[PDB]
């Protein structure tokens, strides 16, 4: 009994940490991309000026 | 919860495992702690507390963040049901294990009794002191069944003192000093005769 | 006397075998039970 109740004790502490990591990689993860958005956008005003030299 | 928790646990599987002395009982050994620190081993890791604000102000896309935060907080209303086990490992469990429940439980009524018989000897022996205080009819009733074990040895006329005794060593303190030491041999009977005769070639049988 | 395979009454207890394995037979069973309850909290939904 005191078995069982330590691991579903730790277990449960475990799966509480998985769901905030994943809601914190999601999270973290998404903001990698906006931002790669954000430079992308960005790259293409340094493009424009650019190809308007060459012209 | 975490500290000394499992201090107990320790004490009974060593205990287990050292009267453990088959290879095979020693493996049983090692799946059982196995399990035991399996379902025993404590979990910390910190885990994070997350502030939406802060991630929904610098930046995220719009429902986004509060679309995690409000399906995050659902999942984190879950949570083990805990008495519903409690109770199902405590009314009855592994048909198989109530073999041992019930070897054990007669093999110690098996030792019980016997610790009974030594305890209680113990305890009637204590009224009986000084055997050479007491009559010769009135010992033989502390030892009740020695009268007709002697009521045997008579009617069967097995007078010959200590025959049917394994270890007669009433025999062997008096013959300490006798010429052609001997005891009487094992359940001889003052009347059995297995001489023989046989007549040969030679004289006087050789 | 009628489901213990033994040649005697007569038990004597020299060894932990015959415990032991009734209690990773027993122990080991209740297994997946925690796993089991993180299906369907985890199925209930998804977190995206
Ligand atoms: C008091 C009133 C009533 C009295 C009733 C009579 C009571 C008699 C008490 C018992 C006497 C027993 C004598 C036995 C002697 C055996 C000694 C021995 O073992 O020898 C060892 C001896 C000595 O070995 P030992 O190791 O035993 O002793 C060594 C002795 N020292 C220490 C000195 C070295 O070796 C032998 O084997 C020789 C055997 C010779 C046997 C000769 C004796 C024969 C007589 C017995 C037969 C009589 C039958 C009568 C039947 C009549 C029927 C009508």
């Amino acid at each position: 009994a005191d078995s069982i109740n330590n691991f579903l004790a730790n277990e449960y502490l475990r799966l509480q940490s998985h769901i905030t990591s994943r809601a914190l990689n999601i999270l973290k993860q998404a903001q990698a991309y906006e931002t790669m958005n954000q430079a992308a956008l960005l790259q293409k005003l340094i493009d424009d000026a650019t190809s308007a030299i060459d012209n | 919860q975490a500290p000394g928790n499992q201090d107990k646990i320790l004490k009974w599987i060593s205990t287990l495992s050292n009267k453990a002395t088959t290879g095979e009982s020693r493996s049983y050994c090692t799946q059982l702690s196995s399990l035991v620190s399996f379902y025993n081993k404590q979990h910390v890791e910190q885990i994070p507390t997350i502030d939406f604000n802060e991630w929904k102000s610098v930046i995220s896309t719009q429902g986004l963040v509060d679309k995690v935060k409000e399906n995050y907080e659902s999942l984190i209303k879950e949570q083990y049901n805990t008495d519903a086990i409690s109770k199902q490992i405590s009314s009855a469990s592994s048909k198989a294990l109530d073999d041992i429940e019930n070897e054990l439980s007669f093999h110690a009524a098996i030792w019980l009794n016997a610790y009974a018989d030594y305890t209680m000897f113990l305890f009637e022996l204590e009224e009986y002191n000084d055997p050479n205080d007491y009559l010769m009819h009135e010992n033989f009733d502390f030892f009740r069944g020695l009268e007709t074990e002697l009521e045997e040895l008579t009617e069967t006329h097995n007078y010959i003192p200590g025959a049917k005794d394994d270890v007669n060593l009433r025999g062997y303190l008096a013959t300490q000093f006798a010429w052609g030491k001997k005891v009487i041999s094992f359940y001889r009977h003052p009347a059995d005769d297995f001489k023989c005769a046989k007549a040969t070639k030679n004289m006087l049988g050789r | 006397e009628n489901n213990i395979a033994s040649n005697t009454y007569i038990l004597i207890q020299q060894d932990v075998a015959n415990m032991a394995k009734a209690y990773v037979h027993d122990i080991c069973g209740y297994i997946d039970v925690a796993n089991k309850e993180n299906v369907r909290i985890l199925s209930k939904g998804d977190l995206i």
